[PDB]
């Protein structure tokens, strides 16, 4: 869908008001918290490998939080 | 460029809706009032309306009485008045201003709108 | 009153040896430049106008699906064939189904099937270009005189138009009394309209990215077409059904205007119906006040009592206007005005509206003036019946200095190297601050294209602590720096 | 609110006739003052906009005039046309709202 | 900041169109033909480096 | 803007007749004008190219003019010959296109 | 030398497909136009082509309305119209010049081939 390749990071901003930016700006963690709340699951399982493979505190944030955006966003 | 609804024979006690059609660059540019005449009486306003902005402001022996209202999909201007009585028997006058606070010059008119009230 | 009360609004102050400034002008914001001994003007760029555009490229938003027709062979003969699959306007899949005695041929196996439907576009969204020398600026340059504005919205009488466009450099305007107002804008480097295409769908149009715009995965027309009917990509806008491998069928997906507006999520919209004008965008000019002399300088003070017709308003931008009226003699005059202390000791602040005079005796004048923060009162007119009026400006000038601080830091998130040239009197640490500021940007849009703001919220924390936990004191406070620039630019983006 | 015009006029052709309407500072003196002319059983027309402006269109017959708290409204060349109902419009801002004058009735010695 | 390729253009008709060719520098530049009395200035931008 | 001459034009045998070709900057002024000789009957023949310029093997009679808006063409001596349509063409930036100026008839006399 | 299709009587709605051959020179270092002429009227541009290059340029009265091609195997240039109707009725021309954007000089034309809509 084209709905998938918004007009985001394209450098042409300038101060006047976008199509759907206040709309949009959110929308993004909105669906991340809702998917993480649906599916607490997988997000167990994230944190998990996240501890297994990061050695230090910063990078196992890191890679829970990666997971976690992605997964939502590979769907 | 300002038309008017037909006239309308009401009665006391009821309420009359008056539609004033704008065009597309006065609704967006202008600003419109709501003039009465009685019928051989002097002119009298009764509130004024920026389409684009509403906040309708009204004058105050009408004030809690009528309601400016504008219809920005249609472009038209609305004058609804409640309670009518004997005393708003008048034609009905929906004028454009410059839409400044100091500007008050009705260069465009309606061709008016005659409400007629009474017992019958 | 156009300039004032817009909210998005700069004091240019002063001019260089040669007698121009820099100013950058934006659709919504207004500029207000003022030099001594010059009349203050009001700027504001209010139509960007793109004509002689050139359809690069349609595309399908809606289609139908009909003439549908299926082929098959039997296993192990082949592919089957479809005279419709000759032509180019039907859409075609080959699959695989079960075949059998049942089915209809002689053995046992997984078949060829090919299904074709007739494509036929609805509704296509047109993407158009322009050549930069095509492009044409409006420019309304008003004069900042206090004399109340003739009947309408400033588009006549008061206020002169200049239209800017590549063709010439040199834009001139004459206004009356105040002499002539020389501009050389440069609307070359402001859009950059060679990367965009104008998008319209339905009523609506875009200015979007043109590699955004070719790489959208919807049927589209060469845009040299004529025919439409020669759809590149139909496979996008049809899906095709073997759920059981027993038959093939293709069906037409929906409406695509919906996806669209999504996906346009962060592009800029614009007008396309009559003509394409836009009102997103800026355009760097020269202001030159050669020619800029003060109106009613020949003028004698008013000796005659002033009344406030419309009570001091405070503005948005931490000045007053003031309406004030003439009841005396001598009708072309020249107000006399001033913001002093408790005392009438010291002057305390400046005339915006320089030179106020009143033209006419009826007529009143709004005179804007900039207190300074705290107590001041406003003189006007001579002793007899002279006007006194005290205002508080309930503000710091440290306050204003971060206020002014966050506003340039705004504006170089906006306009990126093109903000050092904004009330720029062709300096020299100007000109290293924008060769810096032009490597830097560089860099960072190479790093950054098509990043969301909480992409650069993440790669600006991460950044941040790689600063933070590095041993090398150089390294970390250029990485605390770089982040915490990416954090200002994630949190001010996306508007 | 207080917005006073006389109530009838009367003059004869090339006899310039004066409708003079008071108020308050803020009723007329502290605003523009806008006459216009109604003919019977036809919309008002504006004359005179802000305090001696004439619409295009309008022919110089009509001049407006602003006193200090008072304006009146200047009609050369009198003609039988000219009959008709003036008044002077002008926003006070005590009543905070737009007044209308009583109008004046333009009694002229034609037929 | 630029040179001409087209050395030496020169009117030889008054109605007879001449078509320049110069090698502008890299960023902004401008255009200037002809003098004072209704001299035109051209402004032109470079994209390369 | 676009391209006007006048409908018809007279003349005398052994006359001088100049047809004006008038248009706006955007077309004549800032691009070549060409003048097409047509008989009744044949496809018009190229008469001027370019400005002031005639192909060759046409009669030095016909000379074209060209001003800094617009156009003209000129015959030394006239003939029954030259009683023909006579248009001027010349591509138009604005329109994006090739305007033709409608038609010129030379009305030589002596019936 | 520029030779066209003959005469073609046509309807209301209907196309005429217009030929115009041009020889091997021609072809490859000239470029086509098409130029009609109602009855009793000015010469009228439609559009024309390089047919080395192809991409014909239309005037925007006959834009989306006709179609210039030129087929290089056999260097014969085709015009085609679509929604034919009375005011159609003219006589053609194909007419070479140079493939310049500035010269405009059809120093070579066809004879013209003339469309009708009524009966002959
Ligand atoms: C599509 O089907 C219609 C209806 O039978 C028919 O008239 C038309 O010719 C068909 N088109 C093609 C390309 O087969």
């Amino acid at each position: 869908s084209v709905a998938l390749v918004p007009h985001v990071g394209m450098g042409l901003e300038t101060r006047t008001e976008t199509w759907m930016s206040s709309e949009g700006a959110w929308k993004h963690a909105q669906r991340i918290e809702t998917w993480v709340l649906r599916h607490p699951g997988f997000t167990i399982m994230a944190a998990i490998l996240a501890y297994t493979i990061g050695t230090t505190y910063f990078q196992r944030v890191l890679i829970f939080i990666l997971l976690t955006a992605v997964a939502p966003s590979m769907t | 460029q300002l038309v008017e609804s037909g006239a309308e024979v009401k009665k006391p006690g009821s309420s009359v809706k008056v539609s004033c059609k704008a065009s597309g660059g006065t609704f967006n540019n202008y600003a419109i009032s709501w003039v009465r005449q009685a019928p051989g009486q002097g002119l009298e306003w009764m509130g004024g309306i920026i389409p684009i902005f509403g906040g309708a402001n009204y004058a105050q022996k009408f004030q809690g009485r009528v309601t400016i209202t504008a219809d920005r999909s249609t472009s038209t201007v609305y004058m609804e008045l409640s309670g009518l009585r004997s005393e708003d028997t008048a034609v009905y006058y929906c004028a454009r201003r410059p839409q400044s606070i100091f500007d008050w010059n009705f260069d465009l008119w309606g061709r008016g709108t005659l409400v007629t009230v009474s017992s019958a | 009153m156009r300039c004032i009360g817009i909210s998005n609004r700069d004091f240019v102050e002063g001019v260089s040896g040669g007698s121009w400034v820099d100013i950058v002008l934006e659709h919504g914001s207004c500029v207000t430049t003022m030099a001594k001994n010059k009349p203050t003007l009001d700027f504001e760029l209010i139509k960007t106008e793109a004509k002689h555009p050139a359809t690069l490229r349609k595309y399908c938003i809606e289609a139908k699906l009909t003439n549908t027709t299926t082929a098959s062979r039997c296993p192990t003969q082949g592919e089957p064939s479809l005279n419709e699959e000759q032509d180019k306007r039907f859409v075609c899949k080959h699959s695989m189904v079960d075949r059998g005695w049942g089915n209809g041929c002689g053995l046992f196996g997984k078949g060829g099937i090919v299904t074709c439907a007739m494509f036929t576009c609805k509704k296509n969204m047109e993407g158009k270009i322009v050549q930069p020398e095509n492009l044409e600026y409006t420019i309304v340059i008003t004069p900042h005189s206090g004399e109340e504005n003739a009947v309408g919205n400033d588009t006549g009488k008061h206020g002169k138009e200049i239209k800017v466009t590549p063709q010439s450099s040199i834009t001139e305007a004459e206004l009356t009394g105040y002499g002539t107002v020389t501009m050389e804008c440069s609307p070359r480097t402001g859009l950059d309209f060679n990367e965009m295409v104008l998008l319209q769908m339905e009523n609506k149009a875009w200015l979007v990215h043109r590699q955004w715009f070719l790489d959208l995965p919807l049927p589209w027309l060469p845009g040299a077409d004529t025919q439409g009917s020669n759809w590149i990509q139909k496979e996008t806008l049809v899906t095709f059904k073997n759920p059981h491998a027993k038959k093939q069928d293709v069906v037409v997906l929906g409406s695509q205007e919906g996806a669209m507006h999504t996906a346009l999520t962060g592009a800029t919209e614009i007008q396309m119906s009559s003509g394409n004008l836009l009102f997103t965008g800026h355009l760097k000019c020269r202001l030159r006040m050669d020619k800029l002399q003060l109106k009613g300088m020949s003028y004698s003070m008013c000796t005659g009592k002033f009344k406030v017709v419309k009570e001091i308003a405070e503005t948005q931008h931490g000045t007053i206007v003031i309406r004030v009226q003439y009841e005396g003699d001598g009708s072309p005059c020249k107000i006399p005005f001033e913001i002093m202390d408790l005392e009438k000791r010291h002057v305390l602040g400046r005339l915006i509206t320089v030179n106020p005079i009143v033209t006419e005796k009826d007529s009143p004048v709004n005179i804007e003036a900039e207190p300074p923060f705290g107590d001041s009162y406003i003189i006007i007119g001579v002793e007899p019946g002279q006007l006194k009026l005290s205002w508080f400006k309930k503000g710091s000038s440290i306050g204003q200095m971060f206020e002014t601080t966050m506003r340039g830091a705004k504006r170089m998130a906006i306009l990126g190297d093109t903000a050092w040239d904004f009330g720029s009197l062709g300096g020299v640490f100007t000109s290293i601050g924008k060769a810096l500021h032009q490597v830097f940007g560089a860099i960072y849009g190479a790093a950054f294209s098509g990043v969301s703001w909480t992409m650069k919220i993440l790669i600006g924390v991460v950044i941040t602590w790689i600063g933070m936990n590095s041993r090398s004191t150089s390294l970390s406070v250029s990485l605390v720096l770089v982040g915490v620039v990416t954090l200002y630019l994630g949190v001010m983006v996306q508007a | 609110s207080v917005l006073t015009q006389p109530p009838s006029a009367s003059g004869t052709p090339g006899q310039r006739v004066t409708i003079s309407c008071s108020g308050s500072s803020s009723n007329v003196g502290s605003n523009y003052v806008y006459w216009y002319q109604q003919l019977p059983g036809t919309a008002p027309k504006l004359l005179i906009y802000r305090n001696n402006r004439r619409p295009s269109g309008v022919p110089d017959r009509f001049s407006g005039s602003k006193s200090g708290t008072s304006a009146s409204l200047a009609i050369s060349g009198l003609r039988s046309e000219d009959e008709a109902d003036y008044y002077c419009a002008t926003w006070d801002d005590s009543l905070s709202g737009l007044v209308f004058g009583g109008g004046t009735k333009l009694t002229v010695l034609g037929q």
